[PDB]
């Protein structure tokens, strides 16, 4: 999300008030990206389509040994 | 399988842009008095008749080429191209000329099939499109000749040629 | 322009893909490419009847499925031979000036050979030149010369300086609307370069080859065949007597071109015009199939070719459907990105545009395949797995972040089955009696 | 993604103008001014005997539209006056146009279809003239940036 800080009185050096400038006024923003080039890994089937475990079972996300 | 058989010359073939109903039956009939008794020849076999009924759309949603319906019929703008005009043209002439024709249909394939009336209409529904109805019945049908497969053949009487 | 009449009616002739390219050794014409649509405008290039190239494109353009424009290219000639090495009349022909078709006769192989040679010294003996050596060596002068078969069993062999690896770089600048790719040279070594070049830039390559090692005993490995085998190159070989003085390879062209790849039409048992039937017994028969060198047959009351298997081992129909999804996938999710970066509205990573593709892939390449019956689709009864066509794209939290710098997308996966053909029937029976 | 304003400026309802004959239109009721509606569908299908749609565009186009007015309005009596005249001499075909606010508008001829009916009671009433129109096809017209819009579609 974008952002905006402003200053407050209590920081603005005493010099910039008689010269009357305001500064440090900061912002934030992110850019959106178009698409340029995009790759395709088709494949062709001859006999049957690749067959798949009967493991019905929900996949597990991580190993349960971590030493 | 046989569809790709069809030539773009000699085995024309037609299809519809869709068909709603198709019906097939035969008869036949016997002796209403009592028989001698096995004399089971008391009996005559009829030609059985075909009927069907479908539609042609100025929308079309298949235009493959092979159809002769199709045959130089623009890809992009169909209602220009008046597909029905193209439709009853062929029509008149396979009806008028009394061709043999042949159906394909979902169980069995039928030949020697003539068509003995057809009808067209343009009803306020269904409007930019044309219904159509057919009747075919069965034909028992029964030179440049190998001498071979010759037969002794007459003329009658002939006069000044 | 202003017409003089208020109708003008005018009565004439004339006038993975079709268009094949036949790269032949000749200079009628300076350009690398033309493109013709029958063999009269060859002959007004000067181009003599029996003419390695004249016989390519008289084959191609009679048979069944023709392509409708051929193209030829252009090799550099610096000599040209007539060997005599079977004899009985040997009539040949020859073309200068690309006007002055002397048509040489002799009649009866050193004595024809010195013979011939004499002949064209009687000619225009001021712009070409003979001389035997069984064979006899024709050279031109800067003039155009063509030399052809026109009877007897002699056989042209053009040689040429030049090297097939390199020209063929140089044709595809000029034009490449051409598909499929034949030469002249037919060596070993022109072949295989030949078969290179097709791959890296997706053509279909033809070759008929007339060596005896074809069907010679499967242990043996030594021709051609074999060495594309162990490379793994796709390339629709076959053996042929008449694979020279004829250039069968039209023949073959002439029964794919005319018929789109997406309709999966085998080339099994199609007839070939031109071949002649291959006369080995059956264990030649056998040697020669284990080495996928296609033969054609003169089978029970006829004569048809026998089986499209290229040389690393997948049948043709397949190759061609390959590259037929290949272009037009391409072409068509291109065609989609213009459209979207032409209104302003480029396509973007956002995770809610690329789902899109979904309809675009499936309404241009997929849908024509399943109407037109290339792909497969229901369900399995015994493996139990459907053949629908499946897509998969990855979401925006998968990407790597190298990606996203470089505005690439990657990994999108699809899935198809095609409709295999019918080859082989075998049936098998018992007449039991009841007791 | 996050709320979005469908357009800048509020859609009015004394900004919808109706015309009919050539006059503006004003003794509108309740809380619905004008109904528009068609009489039949774009596209009827049918089923075939293998799987095969047929489709077929309509060629009728005319429709109705409901003038909600309180029995107060001047234009009951013109409208009544119009009646009689149309049955007395045949002449009753008239012009109609609607121009919305953000949204579709209406360009063509209409005739009246059928009277309502009165009610006098406790409270004021109400009465709806249906209008029949010849062509009953709305129209973008000031929305902006359709043309382009239009192009952009893919479709086989």
């Amino acid at each position: 999300d974008p952002t905006i800080i402003i200053p407050k009185r209590a920081n603005i050096p005493t010099n910039d008030l008689a010269a009357r400038i305001l500064r440090d006024v900061k912002v934030e923003l992110v850019y959106n990206n178009s698409l340029h080039y995009v790759k395709i890994r088709a494949s062709v089937v001859l006999d049957r389509p690749a067959g798949q475990s009967t493991n019905a079972q929900t996949p597990m996300s991580s190993s349960a040994v971590g030493v | 399988n046989e569809f790709e058989r069809k030539n773009r010359t000699d085995d024309l073939a037609i299809l519809f842009d869709s068909v709603t109903t198709h019906t097939y039956t035969k008869d036949y009939n016997k002796s209403s008095y009592a028989v001698e008794s096995k004399a089971s020849d008391h009996v005559t076999t009829q030609d059985g008749k075909f009927t069907f009924s479908g539609t042609v759309t100025d929308s079309p949603y298949l235009i493959d080429p092979r159809n002769m319906i199709d045959r130089d019929t623009d890809k992009e703008n169909p209602m220009l191209a008046r597909r029905p005009a193209k439709a009853i043209e062929i029509l008149e002439l396979i009806a008028d000329s009394h061709q043999l024709v042949t159906l394909v249909t979902e169980d069995n394939i039928l030949s020697n099939y003539v068509i003995t009336s057809f009808q067209v209409d343009r009803s306020s529904e269904a409007g930019s499109s044309i219904n159509v109805q057919v009747t075919l019945e069965e034909f028992r049908f029964k030179r440049t000749s190998d001498p071979k497969k010759a037969k002794n053949a007459n003329t009658g009487t002939k006069q000044t040629a | 322009e202003y017409q003089d009449k208020v109708v003008d009616v005018e009565v004439s002739l004339g006038t993975g893909f079709e268009t094949p390219m036949f790269l032949a050794m000749h200079g009628n014409f300076p350009e690398r490419i033309r493109f013709y649509v029958s063999t009269a405008g060859m002959v007004a290039d000067g181009f003599a009847v029996g003419s390695p190239a004249y016989q390519f494109a008289t084959n191609a353009f009679a048979g069944n499925f023709a392509p409708q424009r051929v193209a030829i290219g252009r090799m550099s000639i610096d000599s040209s031979k007539v060997d005599f090495t079977g004899t009985t009349e040997q009539v040949v022909v020859n073309i200068t000036l690309n006007k002055v078709v002397k048509a040489v006769k002799i009649n009866v192989p050193a004595q024809i050979a010195t013979a011939l040679a004499d002949a064209v010294t009687a000619d225009l003996t001021g712009k070409a030149t003979a001389v035997a050596t069984t064979y006899v060596t024709v050279t031109a002068s800067p003039n155009v010369v063509s030399v052809g078969k026109g009877a007897g069993v002699y056989k042209i062999v053009n040689e040429s300086s030049e090297t097939v690896a390199t020209v063929l770089p140089s044709v595809i600048a000029e034009n490449h609307n051409w598909y499929f790719l034949a030469t002249e040279a037919r060596s070993d070594a022109d072949i295989v370069a030949a078969a290179e070049f097709a791959k890296a830039n997706y053509k279909l390559h033809i070759y008929n080859s007339t060596d005896v090692d074809a069907y010679a005993p499967e242990n043996s490995a030594a021709s051609v065949f074999d060495t594309l085998k162990s490379l793994s190159y796709d390339s629709l070989g076959t053996s042929d007597a008449g694979a020279d003085v004829d250039f069968t390879e039209g023949s073959v062209i002439g029964a794919m071109a005319a018929n789109d790849p997406s309709y999966g039409d085998s080339l099994h048992l199609k007839t070939m015009p031109g071949m002649v039937p291959f006369a080995g017994s059956d264990t030649q028969r056998s040697n020669a199939w284990s080495r996928n060198a296609n033969i054609y047959r003169g089978l029970y009351g006829g004569g048809s070719y026998i089986e499209g298997k290229t040389s690393s081992g997948q049948y043709v129909d397949v190759i061609r459907f390959s590259h037929w999804v290949k272009f037009r996938m391409e072409e068509s999710v291109f065609a989609y990105m213009k459209r979207r970066s032409d209104m302003g509205l480029s396509m973007k990573m956002s995770d809610e545009d690329l789902p899109v593709l979904k309809s675009v892939l499936m309404n241009n390449p997929i849908n024509i395949g399943i109407r037109n019956g290339g792909i497969l689709t229901g369900y399995d009864t015994e493996n139990k797995v459907s053949y629908d066509p499946t897509i998969i794209i990855p979401k925006r939290a998968n990407i790597p972040t190298n990606d996203l710098a470089a505005r690439i997308l990657r990994d999108v996966k699809v899935e198809l089955v095609y409709n295999n053909s019918l080859h082989y029937v075998k049936i098998r029976a018992s007449v039991v009696l009841d007791r | 993604n996050q709320s979005k304003i469908l357009t800048l400026q509020a859609y009015d309802p004394a900004k919808v103008l109706v015309f009919i004959g050539g006059q503006r239109v004003s003794g509108f009721a309740a809380d619905t001014k004008i109904v528009i509606t068609r009489n039949n569908d774009n596209i009827s299908v049918h089923a075939g005997v293998d799987g095969e749609i047929s489709n077929a565009l309509s060629r009728d186009n005319t429709g109705v539209m409901t003038l909600s007015l309180q029995n107060t309005a001047k234009w009951n009596g013109y409208l009544a006056q119009w009646q009689r005249q149309a049955n007395v001499t045949g002449l009753i075909y008239l012009p109609v146009q609607v121009e919305g606010s953000q949204g579709l508008s209406l360009n063509t001829i209409g005739w009246i279809q059928k009277q309502p009916d009165l009610s006098y009671g406790t409270e004021v009433g109400q009465m709806d003239w249906e209008i029949g129109v010849l062509d009953a096809w709305l129209s973008p017209d000031q929305i902006q940036g359709i043309a382009a819009g239009i192009t952009g579609l893919l479709g086989l």
